[PDB]
């Protein structure tokens, strides 16, 4: 999930107001990417033997 | 220009009656209610009566019902209060006022009020008792001579010093009514203390209602 | 017959300050309320009528509003001429009742009074009674009292008092407090004294005399 | 942003962004817990292999 | 309007099926009061409403302050009430040269009494005598028996707070229905199979307009998806059914060697065309800009996705 | 709701409903993390059995 467009994209005003929360939503974007990576690691542990 | 002018007050003894009038100018009476309000000396205000000029219907305070009658005349553009069965408990400054509808609206404009007084002592001119200065040291080096104006009726009285020439440093009290049926008030003059043996200090009590005056010399006493 | 409560009983504020006085009715009064201003020696003047309508000849400084059942009267900026007693009237259900009325004081520097004692004189005592007089002159604020002592004991139930109106420039006033004794009681006590207490007096003013003195 | 006067929009936008971010945080937190449980199953499968 | 209604009985104009220009009222600026609540006055002809309403009446100048959400007062509670969640504009102006009469204009009336408060947009035109006291009035006028309806003292000599004001309140109603009241934005013809911005009766979005492979029933103008947004529309002037596809997008990632070996990198644009984003490679995972390709299989180094990996060779 | 002027009451109520919800969300998340842990102890118990 990309928090910029999730909240509102394609707009200067939408971006400017999301940025008032600083790095908070960046952390969610990172958690989700990290989960997807971990899910590949699970697949590799099970099959790449 | 809107004006209300009251008239007809005076002194009426118990068992008598008094008619008050109030003229209107700058506006009509029609469409308005007219009211009278009473203020006894030393008291706040109490309503007496109201009339709707365009209807003739009235209302009275329960406390005055059967004694105080209200009416209005739209040809003359004036209004009246007929106060009967007067007692010494009914003495007050009587005000005229106007308002909208029977009620639910406040009063817009009042007159100045005319004073009626009554007592067990129907009238008396004043007399004056002197008050000695302290013989001891005071703050600021100042001192005063005073007096008590006693046993007169009715109020107002005008009180001044040095036969009316001295107003500087003069401080006086409102009169209050005593058990004698008569009014009293104290008065002082504060000056540098050495002036109390130099200047003249005669209390001048002017009482127009009894056609009298009191010229009372106040002096330091040995002490 | 709707009863009014006006509050505070007294308010103090300097010139130029914002003053709010409130009135509450015991019952509904619609918008029938009138606001009056009374100066010493003068008839009450009308400021506001029917809750929010300004009376002609009244400064724009006088205004008000209503919230719920609370009626608020405001002077946006006090002038030296606005130190007067204020009242509320509710012209809804007759008899029409007014509130108690409230005062506004200038907040002048606080000071103690010139205090004189007049021991009963030989001439006054000819009446068969005695009158001891303590007079406090030209002082501030409005609130002050005199406690009497007889033979250094606190006195009670044997005194009377009268207080005057405040001065047009300084709002100072004088206070008169007396003791009533029969001549026979005057003769039974040796020492009389006036103890003056109020906000401007750091140490109660005590003045005294012996019977028969001055 | 097209409805309210810019500062009025800022107030309503802040209410909306905050609620959206909280919904994402709940989503991610719950997903992280599920990810851990799935990882345990994946490791168990790898062990069975 | 030549004449306005009394506040006790305000007029309610129901407005639908029109092109509404609010900028005109704003720009003329003939109003002393022009305050919008829940909506901006700043030329908002972009938004459209299912219906709008215009409520009109005459009140005193000091009473103009009550025509707002969150208010109490003689008008706010007994003559003209707005909801606290109101969306709309309050517009007012001085009518001294229209509503002033010699002797006073007593045609305008207000309610002084009611036994309860009004609901938002409720009107009460009853003259039944209000009983303030405990005894029955039985239709008789008097103390504690009031005609609830009273005239305004709109005298020709009154100061500003007592002058009559003409007030119009424009309420904006947005339902899940076609906007029949919509501003005069320049009308444009639809462009098919291209990424465009859309505004269909005030409902906006961005997407690629395409012919629909499904039909809609005649009673409705649009359909919606899982996120409650527009899925497809019927054009409002010609009833064609067109789908709205989101415009191409995706995350952008960079494939890089360690920056101690080389600096040749490629940018992978997830699920998009190489013409939308010389060394240009299009695959299913996305487009790689700054990369070449080989059709042979090898060991994986940096994954692209869907069975394809990037690596470095001479 | 029985003490305040309705529009002010509404705002303070919204603040309290939100605070009460946050407490429920907190409880559930803590129990959810703990539930994963109790399952882990239980999976160990099942293994020991
Ligand atoms: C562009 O990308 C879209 C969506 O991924 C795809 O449907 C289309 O076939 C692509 N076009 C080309 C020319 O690659």
């Amino acid at each position: 999930v990309d928090c910029t467009m999730y909240i509102c994209g394609d707009s200067t005003e939408c971006s400017n107001l999301l940025l008032q929360y600083g790095s908070f939503c960046t952390q969610l974007n990172r958690a989700l990417t990290g989960i997807a990576v971990e899910q590949d690691k699970n697949t590799q542990e099970v099959f790449a033997q | 220009e809107v004006q209300l002018v009251e008239s007809g007050g005076g002194l009426v003894q118990p068992g008598g009656s008094l008619r008050l009038s109030c003229a209107a100018s700058g506006f009509d009476l029609g469409g308005y209610s007219m009211h009278w309000v009473r203020q006894a000396p030393g008291k706040g205000l109490e309503w007496v009566a109201g009339i709707y000029a365009s209807g003739g219907a009235t209302a009275y305070a329960d406390s005055v019902k059967g004694r105080f009658t209200i009416s209005a005349d739209t040809s003359k553009n004036t209004a009246y209060l007929q106060m009967n069965s007067l007692r010494a408990e009914d003495t007050a400054v009587y005000y005229c006022a106007r308002s909208y509808y029977y009620g639910g609206f406040g009063m817009d404009y009042w007159g100045q009020g005319t004073l009626v007084t009554v007592s067990s002592a129907s009238t008396k001119g004043p007399s004056v008792f002197p008050l000695a200065p302290s013989s001891k040291s005071t703050s600021g080096g100042t001192a005063a001579l005073g007096c008590l104006v006693k046993d007169y009726f009715p109020e107002p009285v005008t009180v001044s010093w040095n036969s009316g020439a001295l107003t500087s440093g003069v401080h006086t009290f409102p009169a209050v009514l005593q058990s004698s049926g008569l009014y009293s008030l104290s008065s002082v003059v504060t000056v540098p203390s050495s002036s109390l043996g130099t200047q003249t200090y005669i209390c001048n009590v002017n009482h127009k209602p009894s056609n009298t005056k009191v010229d009372k010399k106040v002096e330091p006493k040995s002490c | 017959d709707i009863q009014m409560t006006q509050s505070p009983s007294s308010l103090s504020a300097s010139v130029g300050d914002r003053v709010t006085i409130t009135c509450r009715a015991s019952q509904s009064v619609s918008s029938a309320v009138a606001w009056y201003q009374q100066k010493p020696g003068k008839a009450p003047k009308l400021l506001i009528y029917s809750a929010s309508d300004l009376y002609s000849g009244v400064p724009s400084r006088f205004s008000g509003s209503r919230s719920g059942t609370d009626f608020t009267l405001t002077i946006s900026s006090l002038q030296p001429e606005d130190f007067a007693t204020y009242y509320c009237q509710q012209s809804h259900t007759y008899p029409i009742t007014f509130g108690q009325g409230t005062k506004v004081e200038i907040k002048r520097t606080v000071a103690a009074p010139s205090v004189f004692i007049f021991p009963p004189s030989d001439e006054q005592l000819k009446s068969g009674t005695a009158s001891v007089v303590c007079l406090l002159n030209n002082f501030y604020p409005r609130e002050a009292k005199v406690q009497w002592k007889v033979d250094n004991a606190l006195q009670s139930g044997n005194s009377q008092e009268s207080v005057t109106e405040q001065d047009s420039k300084d709002s100072t006033y004088s206070l008169s407090s007396t003791l009533t004794l029969s001549k026979a009681d005057y003769e039974k006590h040796k020492v009389y004294a006036c103890e003056v207490t109020h906000q401007g007096l750091s140490s109660p003013v005590t003045k005294s005399f012996n019977r028969g003195e001055c | 942003l097209s409805r309210l006067d810019p500062p009025e929009a800022e107030v309503q936008i802040d209410r909306l962004i905050t609620g959206r971010l909280q919904s994402l945080q709940t989503y991610v937190t719950q997903q992280l817990i599920r990810a851990a449980e799935i990882r345990a199953s994946a490791n168990l499968a790898a062990t069975k292999m | 309007a030549t004449r306005f209604a009394s506040v006790y009985a305000w007029n309610r104009k129901r407005i639908s099926n029109c092109v509404a220009d609010y900028s005109v009222l704003y720009n003329s600026a003939s109003f002393s009061t022009f305050k919008c609540y829940g909506v901006s006055p700043t030329k908002l002809n972009d938004l459209c409403f299912t219906n709008v309403y215009a409520d009109s009446f005459v009140i005193r100048g000091d009473e103009v302050r009550q025509i707002a959400p969150g208010q109490t007062g003689k008008i706010a509670d007994y003559n003209y009430k707005l909801p606290d969640d109101f969306t709309g504009c309050v517009i007012a102006w001085n009518s001294n040269n229209l509503d002033s009469k010699v002797g006073g204009n007593y045609n305008y009336l207000y309610r002084l009494f009611r036994k309860s408060n009004l609901k938002p947009f409720e009107r009460d035109i009853s003259t039944e005598i209000y009983q303030a006291g405990s005894t029955p009035c039985n239709g008789v006028e008097g103390f504690n028996c009031y005609f609830p309806l009273q005239s305004y003292g709109f005298q020709p000599t009154n100061g500003v707070g007592y002058q009559p004001y003409r007030v119009v309140v424009l309420s904006f109603e947005l339902l899940h229905a076609p906007a029949t009241v919509c501003g005069p934005k320049k009308s444009t013809n639809l462009v098919k199979n291209k990424c465009v911005n859309f505004n269909f009766n005030g409902l906006t979005g961005t997407g690629v307009l395409t012919e629909s492979n499904k039909k809609f029933l005649p009673f409705q103008q649009f359909g919606r998806d899982i996120a409650d947004t527009t899925d497809a529309v019927r054009d409002p002037q010609t009833l064609e059914i067109l789908d709205i596809t989101p415009c191409s997008f995706g995350g952008v990632s960079v494939i890089t060697p360690g920056t101690n070996t080389s600096n040749q990198v490629a940018v992978l644009y997830q699920d998009v065309n190489c013409t939308e984003v010389s060394n240009v490679f299009q695959t299913r995972a996305g487009c790689l800009i700054g990369a070449e390709h080989v059709n042979n299989s090898y060991e994986c180094d940096i994954p692209i996705g869907a069975g394809i990996c990037a690596s470095y060779q001479t």
